[PDB]
């Protein structure tokens, strides 16, 4: 959860030089990103998730 | 953009300048809207604490 | 010596050659193998051709346009009407097999795009209306590629499957589909994708007709783009080869 | 035990760990050491909490029902099935194939209903819980011979002491509790479709053994499931879209994630 | 016939357990099985790919 | 074990133990033997009671709250924090850094509220206590899905038997429970100031499982903290000035000590 | 697997303790740790100062 | 195994990856090393962070047009206003360090051109007028790339540097600049150029502010060309990393 005492940081990506293309090729491309954990990840204090909710017992 | 396949794409085009920004987000895996629905985020939202490194793979 | 981008695969009397291919993904680390004697439950003798049943069947091709949402295939249903694999799974009661999936989409150096090939095991799909469940004619298409939809399906009463793409029909984030064995075909480098799925099921053998284990899904995350002057018809082909197929319970033809 | 990082020093070599090929379908395991100098930090942290057994081994309330000492509903009937409570169903849906034993605790709480009958003398209520496997007889009425339970398992509980609790083994004709079933019941391909095909776990009834008093008393029973010795196979992506029905996975399409201001905003 | 095992304590004490019921499905939940094998989901490729190598030579 | 004095006899030497230098910051340890003749008395006394573990290991009531079976307040909410009770807070403030496990006992007592409703039939009240870690869902209402507790820890208790009790390990992202924090949350130096920065221990809710009767019943719950395996660092001077707020150390200036008649009076 | 220890009695008898819970944070409070070291707070100076000596020669 | 065109460089907390790079040139055969005890002259203890001081600082980028004559940089001055290297060389009196130079200019297969990257040690430059000498504001530009000139600078009295390109400002044939460690970035093959210059000076340590040893020079021998349809804005980036940096003579801030 959010807490200023344990702020994380900021991840920013910047153009280094440019994106140059030859003739008859598109000049607008896309980039995709995947996130994963390293060999040293750990978690603790199991709690309920704030995403799933039910108004009544589904039936 | 969250209601289509355009949410996972980061646009990059041939610019007339250099040094501009492409994207940026805070390191909040269990809170920020960017990492909330990732597998890592879905797992983290069940546990109060977390520690370790992170690996961002760009394609 | 040699390079890793070149691969050749032989099965039965069929061969597949690729010159720009990535590393093969082998399921969950298990190569498909026959049913051992310490695991079987049917006391009858099984039949194992392993030549006619195991070979590369080439399905129908679909066109990749700039506004294509994706396609899904059911591995037991797609091959049900093609060759002796179809004839055998039709004359028997219990069947068991693993599958090799090859997807072929080739483009020049001036095209761009990216596809996700994922083998989802047990892909139950939600109906458009909460009360009804999808029908057998809408969920699985025999030797046909059922396309997805860019916008949500209508909630009016019907037996149509929810074909919205950003939920994959199973009600999940399309982003988290990676957990399953998957390959990326980027027209910048890869031209083909190979997957080897073993037999993943909760029983030793199951009837193929009333249970489709694996559902191949192809999703174009990054759309296809080009400039005027390049060929606009870029197709996608899918070849499926059964492996270590065996059957039990010989019964009168049933369709 | 969590692994520890290894110390590294400035390098200048042709081989580059950071650059790889994500089209292969392989997760590039890169230690922080590859992309920057690091010092030797021992990690004494443990992954003990994460284990599947510790994640799923917590009591969760599947369903609760009500019955009255005197009135139209004198007994309660419930088909024993999961997918009625979102909190547990979501946790179980993480794995396609699951195999676990179960511990059941029944929290039975009574209350007095408003009435006009005078001279009430409340007496210790006794509650009987009965489980009928698929095929057995059904108590069409609160008073019926079926409640003899010559073979079915049952538990009797007087109000005032610790709640009942029992342990149940792995009851399945297959080798694992399937959570997803992409098929029909009939080989005709027309008929019940989905996971409701593999739900034949029986029924659970409950009743008041003795009428407590003259004034009406309503009792509510809650059922708790505790998985033990759990094994999971084929991991699956998390739900995302809220559940609608308890017999299938029908849903309403929802956005991938919550939105923000722009592509360079650091705040939600 | 008692079983003596170690307790889960901090880093940087034995406890006793006896089984009373004869069904083998009534034992306490086995919580200490800290074993893993991430090779099935991550790096599942057929041909080994060393870290610092051109993944596609 | 307490040390014992050693016997000494009349001396006449240049070296003098009594005369020292207190400017050095050193406590001159002088046995009674140095300033007068003493006999050899063995001491069998022990310092067992003083040890930090025996001083802090006594149950103390941090906070108590009330909830009603029927009425506007049907559930109770409390942010789990110390510094609400002077007796324990003063004891803990003795050491700047503390590190202890905890034992929690909940004394729940019900009482009948005055009303006009007739024909009351009281039934065994059941009380559910739930702990939500920082980040989890909150039961906006007494009846809500959150009370399923699929992952959160909870305890159910029927009235009439021994009180509930649980043990809690050392929950802190740091290496010790800090008691004093001279800093802000923002690096800007503007924002929450003081110890309230490091208080993110969660919240504790409690409710009635079943409505007891028709007549209104009020229940009050008291929470007791019992430190176990305690370690203390950096000793600090005792409070002196009475506490005012539970989020900081704001106080009203008070005299050093109570006064007397003169400088040679032997009586208060 | 029992632990036998001594009881705290007067001056001038063994008791038994068994751990049942497997979390290591449920053990009884360890009350017998009569160890001290007053050198940190009293006499904390860098240079040793003998008792019967001119503290400032 | 692997190829020689791929290189990765790590320093401090920074990393540089190149996929089409030539062989690194290591000065005059000497890798930068700390000052030995049989060579020092300052009797004070030196300070050596080696993490904050040594890392890849990225400077400002300049545009490569069809009519660009070239650019020059002073290594001590350029990093004087960037990070702790600037703060340290500002709070001390004597400094010593070697430098790693990386130049990045990428173009597609349809562009053409060629650049010369040369590290000239002790590059004294002649003034436009024989009587005057160049001023400090015209010779060195802090975190700025001073461009050259295609035609001769006016001989009217001024403190302007002679920026004519075919004489490099130092009064030599631009052709004989090769004698110094140099790299060629041809857009046909190379995309980057790496140089490793050791500490070249006539004294053990010297003040950085009043003496700039090395002067990086980039000269486009063969101009850039393309046909209409290609991107016209092709930038050039320069990243400088200090190595084995140490200092002596702690004094009150001086600027
Ligand atoms: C007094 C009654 C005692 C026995 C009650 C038994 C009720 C539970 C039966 C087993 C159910 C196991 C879970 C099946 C659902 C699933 O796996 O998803
Ligand atoms: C049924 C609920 C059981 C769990 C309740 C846990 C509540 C206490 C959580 C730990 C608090 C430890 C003390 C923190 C405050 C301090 O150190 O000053």
């Amino acid at each position: 959860a959010s807490d200023e005492y344990t702020a994380g940081g900021f991840i920013t990506c910047w153009y280094q030089t440019n994106i140059v293309v030859p003739a008859d090729a598109q000049s607008s491309c896309y980039i995709m990103c995947f996130v994963s954990a390293c060999n040293d990840f750990s978690v603790r204090l199991l709690k309920d998730t704030p995403f799933i909710s039910q108004n009544s017992f589904f039936q | 953009k969250v209601n289509s396949m355009e949410a996972y794409q980061i646009p990059v085009r041939s610019n007339e300048g250099s040094g501009t920004q492409v994207f940026g987000f805070p390191l909040q895996p269990g809170y920020s809207s960017v990492f909330s629905r990732t597998l890592l985020g879905e797992i983290l939202n069940y546990y109060t604490h977390w520690s370790g490194s992170i690996k961002l793979t760009f394609m | 010596g040699y390079s890793d981008r070149v691969r050749s695969i032989t099965l039965g009397n069929s061969t597949i050659t690729t010159q720009e291919c990535a590393n093969v993904v082998v399921g969950y680390g298990v190569w498909p193998d026959y049913l051992k004697d310490s695991e079987a439950t049917a006391e009858d003798q099984p039949t194992q051709p392993d030549v006619a049943t195991c070979r590369f069947y080439t399905l129908d091709s679909v066109q990749w346009q700039k506004t294509s949402p994706g396609w899904w295939w059911k591995l037991p249903d797609a091959l049900s009407n093609l060759g002796l694999f179809g004839q055998n799974m039709q004359y028997h009661y219990l069947g068991r097999t693993g599958y090799t999936i090859h997807v072929q989409c080739n483009a020049s150096k001036f095209h761009q795009g990216c596809l996700l090939v994922v083998c989802v095991p047990e892909a139950e799909m939600g109906c458009a209306t909460l009360d009804n469940t999808p029908s057998s004619a809408e969920l699985l298409g025999g030797d046909a590629a059922k396309e997805f939809a860019g916008e949500p399906i209508a909630s009016g009463s019907n037996k149509l499957v929810q074909r919205v793409v950003y939920n994959a029909g199973m009600g999940i984030g399309v982003g988290n589909l990676t957990i399953f064995p998957h390959q990326w075909i980027n027209l910048r480098t890869n031209n083909s994708a190979t997957i080897v799925m073993p037999y993943t099921n909760s029983v030793p053998m199951d009837n193929m007709f009333r249970h489709n284990n694996i559902t191949l899904m192809v999703i174009p995350f990054v759309p296809l783009d080009y400039c005027p002057g390049s060929t606009t018809y870029v197709p996608i082909t899918v070849t499926i080869a059964p492996m270590c197929a065996e059957y039990n319970g010989l019964r009168l033809a049933s369709h | 035990r969590v692994a520890d990082t290894v110390g590294t020093g400035p390098t200048n070599s042709e081989a580059i760990p950071a650059l790889t090929a994500a089209e292969t379908g392989h997760t590039s395991q890169v230690v922080p050491g590859d992309t920057m100098q690091t010092r030797h930090v021992k990690n004494y942290h443990s992954r003990s909490e994460s284990t599947v057994e510790n994640f799923l081994c917590r009591s969760a309330c599947v369903y609760f029902t009500e019955y009255k000492n005197s009135g139209s509903k004198r007994y309660a009937e419930w088909v024993v099935t999961t997918r009625q409570a979102a909190q547990l169903r979501r946790k179980l849906e993480f794995f396609t194939y699951i195999r676990f034993d179960l511990e059941l605790t029944f929290v039975i709480t009574s209350t007095q209903q408003p009435s006009t009958t005078q001279n009430q003398d409340a007496q210790i209520l006794t509650h009987q819980i009965m489980y009928v496997p698929p095929g057995g007889p059904v108590p069409d009425k609160v008073d019926s011979y079926v409640w003899q339970t010559s073979t079915n398992p049952s538990v009797f509980w007087t109000e005032g002491n610790a709640p009942p609790r029992m342990s149940i083994p792995f009851l399945s004709i297959g080798n694992a509790y399937s959570n997803f079933y992409d098929g029909w019941s009939e080989f005709s391909r027309n008929g019940v479709y989905g996971i409701n095909t593999l739900n034949n776990m029986g029924t659970l009834y409950a009743r008041h053994v003795n009428t407590g008093s003259t004034g009406p008393i309503k009792s509510t029973i809650r059922i708790y499931f505790k998985p033990k010795h759990v094994k999971a196979w084929i991991p699956r992506p998390p739900r995302l879209c809220q559940y609608e029905k308890a017999k299938n996975v029908n849903f309403q399409p929802s956005g991938v994630t919550t939105t923000r201001q722009s592509i360079t905003t650091m705040t939600n | 016939g008692a079983q003596v095992s170690t307790q889960k304590t901090g880093a940087h004490i034995h406890y006793t357990n006896i089984n009373y019921y004869k069904d083998a499905a009534s034992n306490s939940a086995t919580r200490q099985d800290f074993a893993q094998d991430p090779g099935k989901f991550t790096e599942p490729v057929k041909d080994i790919m060393i870290k610092s190598l051109p993944a596609l030579n």
